[PDB]
């Protein structure tokens, strides 16, 4: 068993076993997530005149 | 070159924000774009300006157009003005000195409300970035800020130091602590935005998109973990459209309070709040009504429920005005009479006085006794000029044309006339004459203050350009119904001379300056230049993408621009009609540019709210002139040159006149501090039988724990070898004092375990030479609690995993297959068992 | 939009939408100001000759070719205030378990989170009770309400604490609320709940290599009892 992505949409799980309910995370969290994600992807006439 | 900057500012009244109401019918402060005014009601005249400074144009000044007031909040008792701007940012202002005093940066975008606390020294602003800040006046900073809110902050209410209610634009209101900084109730007030907030006493009334108006009682010492704000009652104002603001005001003779829900259309709503006895007296008829009726008590219990608003609220009367209304504020309170003064989104201020007697008004409609209306323009000004004595500019807007003083920037005269599209002066500056759309010309004469003649059937459509010859004795007129027509002045009366008819619209004439030349516009995207004596065809100019809005020939009459809504700036020669540079002037469509006199240098303005200065030969743009909020729909040029004037979308006339420690190294500062305070409390006690720690509001134990974990792991014990032996007797020393306090042993268990060992193991020579028998005695203790927290997880894992171990096996039983042959059992327990598959080289 | 012949079609909603059945048997909800397809429904399995509405279509019925009659109501207004009334109940609960958690309210945090369904505030109630505790397995009220759990709940725990479990840094707080299932539940009844066993599954190994350190670091601090004796001598 390996943690993985998240069954639930609204869910966020990391590989370190940390999930996070979409609707608790604050906006600035909201934000680095989001960053953090994108880090690891990449990685891998009237009308006119008037 | 020299620099142009902005002479005056005049033509706005009341812009988009909040109008605020000062006792002496007495003044009244509307805000102008960048600008506060302060206007007198009963005289109509401005009484003041507030300008902060940095005149549009110079060199000190900003790259970008200034952020407009949005907001204004004054405290009566000690004549301070905070001001409200849309980039977020709060000015205090002296009344009596008009200058600034403080300026507060705090907030992401524009400011939605501001409010002054009783006392007058606290500051509470809310802006549409969904934070409520707390400013200290005395202090001049910033105590604290809420942010549970989702959205813009609509309405806010705080009377007390202790609670704080607020709402914002995603149908939430928030109960707040002041003293702890946290939300403590939250409610969905509507179901989609909630945009008003007014609180007397408990009875507390928010209004959301639709006409549902709801009411809550506000038991503040409720303190029941709920409660707090509880629903009353539902009650339907007669307008469909969204409640702005809420206000009540109380009649201290009578103590009757009333208040109105400003609607997004051009009305507001006035309510009366009826008394408990009217309340009860209202009650007991109702309830004698429906028992008459025959209804069970049960049924007029429930029914007294549902009508249960209609006991609080009196609908009292309604103000209906010609015009959108953009903000209102109670005035005064008596029982003779209620006042109320408004502001409208024209750019307007209206006085609203309501006599009444007890419970009822006197009269069907208020009464409207002061309006401010001389000084602005309702709607936009489509087309301006200047006069050739540069002393009077004529304004040109739908419904009313008005003529201006550029010394005393005060309205001369006032002509009420079409949807006004083109104006210019007639030579002696005595005369103006009108392009309407509906295909009239109307001349006016400024002495006689009337309307001379008109020519209804000028054209068949818009008349979209007009101009005069040098000599001033013809007129040329395009219109959109494809004809360009010459009229003649005769002692003062038009006669229409010849007619050009053209194969598509036109949008622009020019008549060059000496009058060779007439250059004609088409929605063709081609300009065509005609010969104004023989009206033989010239030239046409071509290459504008999008069709060209304004056209403007030199003073030489050698070179001829022309303006599209492609945002492009074409200069071309007159004797070829080549064309000497395309410039990317705008970021939108270019309306009107300008020739300099005597010069080659012009100006433009666009829809970006930018006035720009280009140079004719060398074509550069000079200078920016960011002052205009929204579009410039038309620009005037002196006829010296010496100032340049510019009208905008946001009602205003513009002037512009011509003038360290690593790993280790830091664990050992850490073991100095914590174990200097452990050894000090320690002997303070046994005798009785810092500011960093302070600082950071921790103990001894957790600010060394805390240093710990900070130290990456692949330098922890490089770190620990570095520390000298005396160190290490204050790291045992340090992990004596953790093993009394369970909760941050258990945290970190493994960590301490990591570096007790380390300690120990390296300089085991050491620390077994020592005869302290003090020392014996810690390891004791540590030994024993080590072993004991470790044997405690050690336990609670072995439970489990045997425990697990029996319930995975008592579901085998089961629920699982067992073939007696050992064979068959084999090859079904290869396919059940996981498989996983891994490259091989 | 239609696979086959529209054989029907009715204006809805006033001027607002349109609805059109077709030989393939789909009934499709278009909008007539932008031409696009709000909803399809799909109650037949044959052509649609007939369609008749009713209200503005507030009810429409649609006949097949079979004989099978689908008789369809509009619920819009019905979902829209179901969704406003839970809602309504999730802004009680989560600002309900934000006050919980800055009072302490352990036993009453955790309820809240396990119907909310927030795996991190779940964590920090067991995190922050747990270190009470140091200070039967949490305390009488939170042991109590994990023995109330139903099957759902379980589940939904257990799977949370095989996440947890799978880090060390994490792992203490899975194994004492395992414990506390264990001893407060009947051992019988965990082993039917339906993947119960898959989730135990994973726990196992992982539980064992916990077991194999800390069982390491014991043996590791018997350096204190031989820096002891040598400070005896």
């Amino acid at each position: 068993y390996n943690v993985g992505k998240a069954e639930k949409d609204g869910e966020i799980r990391l590989k370190n076993g940390v999930a996070m309910s979409k609707e608790e995370l604050t906006r600035e969290d909201k934000n680095r997530l989001r960053r953090a994600l994108k880090r690891k992807r990449s990685k891998a006439s009237t009308n006119i005149k008037l | 070159y020299q620099r142009f900057e902005q002479a005056a500012a005049f033509g706005v009244i009341a812009s988009n924000a909040n109008c605020v109401w000062i006792p002496a019918p007495g003044q009244l402060i509307t805000s102008a774009l960048e600008d506060v005014n302060i206007w007198d009601i009963k005289t109509g005249d401005l009484v003041s300006k507030l300008s902060d400074g940095l005149p549009p144009g110079a060199s000190d000044a900003r790259g970008a157009k200034p952020a407009e007031c949005t907001y204004l909040e004054a405290h009566k008792d000690t004549d301070l003005l905070a001001v409200g701007y849309a980039d977020g940012v709060i000015k205090v202002w002296d009344l009596m000195s008009k200058t600034v005093l403080l300026n507060f940066n705090g907030h992401k975008a524009a400011i939605t409300l501001l409010q002054f606390d009783g006392t007058g020294t606290r500051l509470i602003s809310g802006s549409k970035d969904s934070n409520i800040i707390v400013w200290d006046l005395v202090g001049e900073v910033g105590l604290y800020k809420l942010r549970s809110h989702k959205d813009s902050i609509t309405g806010f209410w705080c009377q007390g130091e202790d609670w704080l209610i607020s709402t914002s634009k995603d149908g939430m209101i928030k109960l707040w602590d002041l003293k702890t900084h946290q939300c403590i109730e939250t409610h969905i007030a509507h179901t989609g935005e909630c945009w008003g907030l007014a609180v007397k006493d408990d009875l507390l009334i928010t209004t959301g998109t639709d006409s549902q108006v709801k009411i809550w009682k506000l038991d503040i010492e409720n303190d029941k973990m709920g409660g707090k704000l509880t629903e009353m009652g539902i009650f339907e104002k007669q307008s469909k459209q969204r409640g702005l603001k809420i206000e009540f005001i109380t009649n201290s003779s009578d103590k009757t309070s009333f208040f109105y829900i400003q609607n997004a259309d051009k009305t507001i709503e006035t309510f009366r709040i009826r008394k408990e006895e009217e309340i009860a007296r209202g009650l007991k008829k109702r309830e004698k009504r429906l028992k008459e009726k025959g209804l069970t008590e049960e049924e007029i219990a429930k029914s007294i429920k549902e009508s249960y608003s209609s006991f609080i609220l009196h609908p009292f009367q309604t103000i209906r005005s010609l015009y959108k209304i953009k903000s209102a504020s109670w005035t005064t309170v008596s029982s003779s009479k209620l006042e109320l003064v408004l502001t409208t989104s024209s750019n307007t201020i209206e006085y609203y006085s309501i006599p009444y007697e007890k419970r009822d008004p006197t009269s069907p409609a208020p009464l409207k006794t002061h309006t401010i209306e001389l000084q602005g323009q309702r709607t936009d000004v489509r087309s301006i000029d200047i006069s050739d004595d540069n002393k009077l500019l004529a304004t040109a807007s739908n419904g009313s044309l008005k003529i201006w003083n550029i010394k005393t920037h005060k309205c001369i005269r006032t002509f009420e006339c079409g949807y006004a599209l083109t104006c210019k002066f007639l030579p002696g500056g005595l005369l103006v004459i009108l392009g309407t759309r509906n295909g009239e010309l109307q001349l006016f004469d400024l002495a006689s203050s009337s309307l001379l003649d008109t020519i209804e059937d000028a054209h068949d459509a818009a008349i979209w350009s007009l101009d005069l010859t040098s000599d001033g004795k013809r007129l040329v007129t395009g219109s959109a119904d494809k004809t360009v027509k010459f009229w003649d002045f005769k002692v003062l009366k038009l006669h229409h001379d010849t007619t050009l008819e053209l194969t598509d619209d036109i949008l622009c004439v020019r008549v060059s300056p000496d009058d060779r030349y007439l250059a004609i516009s088409l929605l063709d995207n081609t300009v065509k230049v005609f010969f104004l004596d023989s009206m033989k065809f010239y030239l046409s100019l071509y290459g504008h993408k999008l069709p060209v809005l304004s056209i403007d020939i030199s003073f030489d009459s050698k070179m001829i621009i022309t303006s599209s809504a492609d945002k492009n700036i074409k200069i071309w020669g007159l004797d070829f009609g080549d064309c000497h540079k395309s410039l990317f002037a705008h970021q939108d469509s270019i309306m009107n540019v300008k020739f300099l006199p005597q010069s080659h240098n012009f100006f433009s303005c666009s829809k970006d709210a930018v006035v720009k200065y280009w140079d004719g030969e060398k074509f550069e743009c000079i200078q920016k002139l960011y002052a205009h909020q929204s579009e410039v729909w038309a620009l005037a040029v002196a006829t010296d040159g010496g100032f340049v004037v510019s009208s905008s979308h946001d009602h205003s006339i513009r002037i512009w006149e011509e003038t360290s420690l690593k790993a280790g190294e830091r664990l050992m500062e850490a073991l100095d501090l914590g174990i200097a305070e452990i050894e000090g409390l320690e002997a303070y006690n046994r005798d009785m039988k810092n500011a960093v720690l302070i600082a950071v509001n921790k103990t001894p134990e957790q600010y060394i724990m805390d240093t710990l974990l900070r130290i990456r792991m692949s330098q922890l014990e490089d770190a620990l070898m570095v520390m000298p032996f005396s160190y290490v007797l204050k790291f045992l020393k340090f992990i004596d004092t953790v093993m009394q306090n369970k909760t941050l042993l258990h945290s970190h268990l493994p960590l301490i375990c990591k570096n007790l060992f380390f300690i120990i193991k390296f300089n085991h020579k050491e620390l077994v030479s020592q005869k302290n028998e003090e020392l014996k005695l810690q390891i004791n203790r540590v030994k024993t609690e080590l072993r004991s927290a470790l044997k405690s997880t050690e336990d609670d894992l072995g439970f489990n995993v045997q425990g697990l171990k029996f319930v995975k096996q008592q579901w085998n039983l089961r629920h699982n297959y067992e073939f007696v042959d050992e064979y068959d059992q084999q090859e079904k327990e290869s396919n059940s068992a996981r498989k996983r598959v891994f490259g091989t080289v | 939009g239609h696979t086959n012949a529209v054989q029907r079609c009715s204006f809805i909603n006033k001027q607002k939408q349109l609805i059109s059945c077709g030989a393939d048997g789909l009934i499709k909800i278009w909008d007539c100001s932008s031409g696009e397809c709000l909803k399809t429904l799909d109650g037949h399995n044959n052509r649609l000759w007939a369609l008749s509405t009713m209200n503005d279509g507030d009810m429409i019925v649609s006949a097949d070719a079979d004989g099978v009659f689908q008789f369809w109501k509009d619920c819009t207004e019905q979902e829209i205030e179901e969704e406003q009334e839970k809602a309504k109940l999730q802004v009680e609960q989560e600002q309900s378990l934000q006050n919980y958690m800055s009072k302490g309210d352990w036993t009453n945090a955790f309820l809240l989170a396990m119907t909310l369904d927030h795996p991190m505030r779940l964590f920090n109630v067991l995190k922050r009770a747990l270190g009470e505790s140091r200070s039967v397995i949490f305390n009488e009220e939170l042991d109590q309400a994990i023995s109330i759990l139903n099957d759902e709940q379980l589940i939904l725990l257990m799977k949370r604490c095989r996440d947890w479990n799978t880090n060390a840094k994490t792992h203490t707080i899975a194994q004492r609320t395992i414990r506390c299932i264990l001893m407060h539940h009947n051992i019988a009844k965990l082993s039917e709940i339906p993947g119960m066993v898959k989730i135990v599954d994973a726990i196992i190994p992982y539980t064992q290599r916990h077991f194999t350190r800390v069982d390491n670091l014991v043996e590791q601090s018997y350096i204190l009892d031989y820096a002891l004796v040598e400070m005896d001598k």
